[PDB]
């Protein structure tokens, strides 16, 4: 009852699912040979427990990587799906030529793992928005499956490029190209960003060698707690689908924000208390979300707060309006209560409470803003165009492509206006 | 699953291919002997013992096969891929291009057709061939053409030296380089631009070798191919892949031609005195003097640049850094490429290789960037073009072979062309 | 390739917790272990030093030879 | 309840504030490691004691004056927002450079401090008027924050220029600058000088090596005893509002006199004897207090004294009209009684009885003529003005300032002599 | 997160800048080959165990760069910042700034790039050099124009020695000296008058030697400048940074030459016979016979004095001192700024250098004054360029070198416009 399939998708979202996995055999208890030490898990013959996820990518060498960190022995060996020639970081290769090959069996063995549950929920999805593999792959499994299971909902950890920090340079292209088809098909992109990751290691935290490994860890947290009320008792329990309703008021206003609390230092965590009053104040923090869009430069249309550990509903709900009637300015005046609080009987290991935000904000219009700059001018030159040409894909999508940019935008930004 | 192919055809690609193979052998643990008492990208094993290099050695003059052949690596090599013939082509073009070449390609086409249907998941050429001898250029030409009719798909890098700005060792050196832009253009996807003048000033000034000499040059020319193919070689914690080298570095068909950089060159005394760090690195490896093409990066516009590293690096540390760069005002970029910085990360240090006035490091960085500086280095060539093409000088012993003259203006037209395009990209809008 | 796979240097066993208490940030000897790599690279580059003098020293050798 | 925040900035008041604290520390008896031994400090897991306060300034070496000293490991480090220049005895620095780049973080700080509580009775802040960082930030802020709260207090127990012995030569200007400010925006503004600090420890006290140290344990000293009638229970309480009441006739007449009780060498403290008279009549002398004013060249528009201790309250009260009746000349006649009484019940530590003067007289009006006159000598020529010139001023800003001072001293005069 | 760069030109800014790197690697327990059995300032990490001083040393005669390369701290330098020329520069101008400074200002540009992004809290500059010199003048000026259209903001101390009124070194010094005038004012911000003879007379008297020598010279003077920076490298109970100095001493930025004095300049058996409390030592500071520059004030007015007292001071009796000093009648302050005095405290005493003819003291006092006599200096050397200019005298050996001798009188225009400037400060209003 009531399961999850978790898809991956390009070498990042590979690595972030790692470590989600990790995270998820942590609290659950799983040493990485699958004995006890059905949401996420599958029993197996014996006694086994292997976790229920399927790994697409194109660069087989990566498959390394994922067999080798600890917790890599948990997934089956038959759903190990992959290619030969690798993403190149193109997307017309790796969404019109290569994965026009593998996307079958991706859909196959996507279906023979489906089945295997009675009542599933929901999808999430792990890649980037950039990355060829990733990026491609994932907006045409997105595609399949949404038209293909249209009950379920698609729920999606895409970490979408900050172009602040560079790593490759033809991101914003490939950036397009996935955003113009999940605003279409996918109704959760829960974006993410590495800018403000490494800053909440940089302050929050004090951490001077922030490696892709601690920012995929913190993700991983903030993975697990965006559904801690579903698997674990609660005072008021949670599901994906409250998610889905508490939050996008519209078919395409679905895109959200996250953020987790407590993060904090050795040299901090002698000062400080730990009750709901300061989880809050911790919560609501600009530099304490995972979203490169300064709320306050914006509103929110609502938000969600799970909490896990257990204290009085009282304090929890009294600040939460007390939070809300605060700051009124900052949020959407014609939705009544837009914040909704819930409350798990069961926190995380170590700590005691656990706050994870989710926001439906018209904030983070901003973080497509930007990828739309660049894009009309590297486009206009047509640079970097001969690659997505002669491989299967012409030029006509890139500009409506950027067409519905626009409009996704432009309706965030009438709310923001929007008065009644 | 991967693996490069690399021609070394001539006679400066050939020793800079020695000193290559050198190194590798060097860092992979794989002794002169073949038998060693992730490196399936270069060697193959032949079943026993010793790891058997890919590559073809192909040279008409067999000096310097003979000077391998015999010498200290013999034993590594497997005897069919070292071709050699009984002539010259005496620095002209059809000679190597026209008449000798028609025996000789051949069998080069048969055996790089052997060597791929050996090897499995083959990714790209590495063609090692200076321009200077009717060698490198003619064979070059041919053996392009013969590849990218072949094979097709694959990329191509042509570690290609050019002649120098004012020095050069041969006196017909304009004349056997226009007629392979024409090749080069084409078949030749990318081409990493060298120069000798840019690493004899190097090795004048940084690493305080006063008399420097071609197998100096040659070390570090194979350390930096070293670094370039690190990430396919070696483990990485990011990686990048010989295929995202091209798109991420060619925005046009028709505007390719990028040049070089390596860090820190610095000898065994100056290392001493030096932070070391990622920031001054990578703000040394963006001075004109260490550019590996004599060219003035501070008079152009770049486009788009790539990093590879190697040793214990912080990607944070990269960020901050690139911010740094990038804040420098003297260094711009052009209007359709606000991300131009590509990054990948390796984690093998530097290789030593006893003699090598290198000093051992555990940071290291290489740049290869596609500018459109590059452009005047062309230009510049073409000067010499001119003031021989009045006076029809050294003709004759082209038409001798068979090429029909008008080829000269044909590539000359060709080659303002590039000279027309590399100084039309970098124009507002 | 074998992406991710050092994170120079790291990969600690099974042990770990579920919340975010320990990230290694710092790696709680980080001073120790520039102090241990500087202390190497000296060493390395008075190796070289102590090579490069000797194979210059040869040179005058041979001059003195050859005269 | 009625709690209170603690802004430092400048190099002054941050070293004040480390003495204050430790003066604190020494009479509610916490040791430095925060643990025993709510309107000040703030509960932390395990017992644990961190002051409600805050630090700032513009360059970080002032950070190894307070992490260093005793009692320096109670504050938090969350609560030091600093910069990495000093703005360098340049007030436009801290007011319109780099004023505005950690005015942001640290209004968030205060914010976050202040929703921390219930019931905020009111800031205080440590600041000098002479020194560019202290006067330009501690200005920026409090014009802030009384845009922000518009219904607390801001006391501001804010040093002035030196009359006589100068150590910097761009004061007056700096002075100016922030008279024009603290006139419009502050409610307690006690004022204090270095002259007049080392008369009392070179004739009150009979030292013979005054350190920084010791006139900022004086002046702390005097800080705790005016607020102390609100710690503790009183026999008549009062607080902060009580004396922003009884001590203002005209909203804009909000500059004190500080003085202290009582003051003893080793001599005399082998000799005297303390009595509520000898207190009296040690309290109300002219070189008792920390302005150099002689308030007998002046009157008192109203003047309160708070005890500390178990006297009489009728020997109090009855010496308070006895003294009011003596020199009723040194008084004003148009307000009657101007005299204010106000008991707490429990004396400091080491003591049996203490008292606490503060006096709003009309005889601080000489200061604001003296320094204001060292303008009028150095604005003549521009002297240093093409500084403050660059960074965005403009000559306006100075001259109504200038006037503002005017306006300000020409009020108490307008305002003294007066009656029906 | 602070720093100072120490660009040392010329010969008498190089030899100066010797004997402070002395003082400062001595008293921060630095060995002279660099290593090490609160420097952040000065000497840097050099990631491999020792440290190297923020400095680079240019010069055209390889002479005292030699000495420096293979006297005492050979090791302590980078191998890179000591940068040579090839001649000498003949006590002229175009030969240092217009001709042949032109070969080394790029260099020497991309050498203090390189410091600058190897540095964080910059806080500004400190070059030392002569003006009776031929490229301690020259290539001064040009760096100072390079220096002020590339960084700006960042706040240059030039500590220039001048020209004495009797004793000479040179003939020709007045030309080139008023040569460097035009580009003072411009480019500099604070410039400390440092001259010889009054240095002379100082060990003369109070050091009781008689055979003094440059090198005591260059120890005096690396004696103020590093009491002038223990604030930044120090504790104290009033720091007093780099940045106080613009806001303390500079009424307007066109009047901005301030003159040194230092305390207690004491020999051994000088000081058993004393009592040297503060009171006196800042009565002595005042003393125009111990002075570091040729100028008796009591012909002029003072606008400002920042005095740093090292050592274990109490404030105090600072306090108290200065209101008598300021009280005395033949020490008089101008009208318009009456509060001069700026004092700073640093809990440090001096740290005599081994060999020296100092003794340990345990306090010290140093003085910089912006004041109006000096202007009168300015005057008296204006005399001696007219009566050479009056007749065209050398002229030929500038003309010879590019240099428009129509900048001669612009200069002597220029820097007559100053004395009228300094006339209009001395207004008593
Ligand atoms: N940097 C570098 N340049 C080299 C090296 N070896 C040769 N060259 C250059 O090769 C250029 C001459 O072109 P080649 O192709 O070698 O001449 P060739 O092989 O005799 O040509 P043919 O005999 O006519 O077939 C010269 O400019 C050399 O500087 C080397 O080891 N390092
Ligand atoms: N205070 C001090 N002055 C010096 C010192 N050495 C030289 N000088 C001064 O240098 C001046 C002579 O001019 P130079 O600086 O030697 O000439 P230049 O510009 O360097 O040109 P060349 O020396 O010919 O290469 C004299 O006035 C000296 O007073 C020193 O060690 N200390
Ligand atoms: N926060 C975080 N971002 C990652 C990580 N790994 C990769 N990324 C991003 O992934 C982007 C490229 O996408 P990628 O998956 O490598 O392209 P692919 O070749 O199709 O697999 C890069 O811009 C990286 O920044 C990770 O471990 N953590
Ligand atoms: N009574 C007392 N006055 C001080 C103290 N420290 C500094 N002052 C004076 O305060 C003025 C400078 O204020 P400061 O806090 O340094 O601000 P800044 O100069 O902008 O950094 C100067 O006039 C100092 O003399 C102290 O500890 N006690
Ligand atoms: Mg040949
Ligand atoms: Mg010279």
């Amino acid at each position: 009852m009531r399961e999850i399939v978790h898809i991956q998708g390009g070498q990042c979202g590979n690595q972030i699912g790692a470590k989600f996995w990790e995270v998820i055999s942590d609290e659950h208890g799983i040493d990485p040979t699958g004995t006890y030490h059905n949401v996420y898990y599958n029993e197996a013959t014996g006694g086994r427990y292997v976790p229920r996820a399927i790994l697409m990518d194109l660069e087989p060498g990566t498959m390394d990587s994922v067999r080798a960190g600890p917790f890599g022995q948990l997934f089956r060996p038959d759903n190990f799906v992959f290619g030969q020639t690798g993403a190149g970081n193109n997307w017309a290769k790796g969404h019109y030529t290569e994965g026009a090959e593998l996307i079958d069996s991706v859909l196959d063995v996507v279906r023979k793992e489906a089945e295997g549950c009675d009542c599933l929920q929901g999808f999430q999805i792990t890649h980037s928005l950039g990355g060829g593999t990733g990026s491609g792959m994932g907006t045409l499994l997105i595609s399949k499956v949404r038209e293909e299971y249209p009950d379920r909902i698609m729920e999606t950890f895409s970490v979408v490029p900050s172009p602040k920090v560079s790593d490759t340079v033809v991101e914003p292209y490939n950036a397009t190209l996935s955003v113009h088809q999940l605003v279409e098909n996918a109704d959760e992109c829960m974006v993410i960003d590495n800018e403000a990751l490494y800053d909440i290691c940089f302050r929050t935290l004090k951490l001077t060698t922030p490696t892709y490994g601690d920012l995929n860890h913190l993700v991983s947290a903030a993975m697990s707690g965006v559904t801690c009320c579903l698997r674990f008792p609660g005072q008021l329990n949670s599901d994906l689908r409250k998610l889905a309703v508490n939050l996008i008021p519209f078919p395409r206003l679905h895109f959200f924000m996250i953020g987790f609390a407590p993060l904090t230092s050795r040299g901090s965590q002698q000062y400080r208390a730990l009750t709901v009053p300061e989880l809050t104040q911790q919560m609501f923090d600009a530099k304490n979300m995972m979203c490169a869009a300064d709320p306050r430069h914006g509103r929110y249309l609502t938000a969600s707060a799970l909490f896990r550990g257990r204290m009085s509903t009282k304090e929890v709900d009294e600040q939460m309006l007390n939070v809300q009637n605060k700051n009124s300015s900052y949020f959407v005046e014609w939705i009544p209560n837009n914040i909704k609080s819930s409350i798990c009987d069961i926190p995380p290991k170590g700590l005691k409470m656990a706050v994870t935000f989710v926001g439906n904000s018209t904030a983070i219009q901003e973080m497509f803003k930007r990828v739309a700059e660049q894009f009309t001018a590297m486009f206009r030159r047509k640079a970097f165009l001969h690659w997505y040409t002669g491989e299967g894909m012409d030029e006509m999508e890139f500009t409506e492509a950027e067409s519905n940019m626009n409009d996704l935008v432009s309706e965030y930004q009438q709310y923001q206006d929007a008065t009644a | 699953m991967r693996e490069v192919i690399s021609i070394h055809v001539g006679q400066g690609g050939i020793q800079v291919g020695n000193a290559c193979w050198e190194l590798f052998c060097l860092e992979h643990g794989i002794q002169p002997d073949g038998q060693m008492p992730a490196f399936n990208t270069f060697f193959s094993e032949t079943g026993a013992g010793k790891h058997v290099p890919r590559a073809v050695f192909l040279d008409l003059e067999p000096t310097v096969i003979d000077e391998v052949r015999t010498g200290t690596y013999r034993q590594l090599f497997h005897p069919e891929q070292l071709i050699s013939g009984k002539e010259d082509a005496a620095n002209n073009f059809a000679r190597g291009h026209y008449t000798i070449g028609k025996e000789i390609v051949d069998l080069c086409l048969d055996r790089i057709r052997k060597l791929a249907d050996n090897c499995t998941g083959l990714q790209g050429f590495l063609v090692f061939n200076s321009v200077g001898g009717g060698t490198g250029s003619g064979l070059g030409s041919l053996l392009l053409e013969r590849l990218s009719v072949d094979y097709g798909k694959k990329s191509k890098l042509g570690f290609t030296i050019y002649p120098s700005p004012q020095v050069s060792t041969a006196v017909v050196e304009p004349y056997n380089s226009i007629l392979s832009t024409h090749s080069l253009l084409e078949h030749t996807d990318v081409a990493v631009m060298l120069d000798n003048e840019a690493i004899y000033d190097i090795c004048r000034r940084n690493l305080d070798i006063e008399r420097p000499t071609y197998t100096n040059l040659n070390r570090l020319i194979a350390q930096v191919i070293s670094s370039l193919t690190a990430s396919l070689r070696f483990d990485g914690a990011l990686n990048v892949d010989i295929t995202e080298f091209q798109t991420n570095l060619v925005p046009y068909p028709r505007i390719h031609f990028m040049l070089s950089s390596y860090a820190p060159i610095i000898s065994a005394e100056k290392a001493y005195h030096e932070q070391l760090s990622v920031a001054e690195i990578t703000n040394s490896a963006f001075e004109p003097a260490n550019m590996m093409a004599k060219c003035d990066p501070r008079h152009g516009k770049y486009m788009a640049c790539s990093m590879m590293y190697r040793g214990d690096v912080v990607p944070k540390d990269v960020n901050a850094s690139i911010a740094t760069i990038k804040t420098k005002r003297t260094i711009q970029f052009v209007d359709w490429c606000p991300t131009g910085f590509k990054v990948g990360i390796n984690y093998q240090p530097p290789t030593v290789v006893p003699g090598g006035d290198l000093a051992k490091v555990m940071r290291a960085v290489c740049m290869i960037s596609n500018s459109t500086a590059i452009a005047e280095v062309f230009s510049r060539l073409d000067h010499k073009f001119d003031l021989m093409y009045a006076k029809r000088a050294f003709v004759h012993w082209y038409v001798g072979e068979g090429m029909e003259e008008g080829e000269f203006s044909e590539a000359r037209e060709d080659l303002a062309a590039l000279e027309k395009d590399y100084e039309e990209v970098g124009i507002e809008t | 390739k074998e992406s991710y796979f050092r994170e120079h240097p790291h990969w600690s066993d099974i042990n770990g917790c579920s919340g975010a208490k320990e990230f290694e940030g710092e790696d709680l000897a980080y001073d120790a272990r520039i102090k241990y790599q500087k202390e190497t690279q000296k060493q390395w580059i008075e190796q070289q030093i102590r090579e490069k003098k000797m194979r210059e020293e040869a040179e005058r050798n041979e001059e003195r030879a050859y005269a």
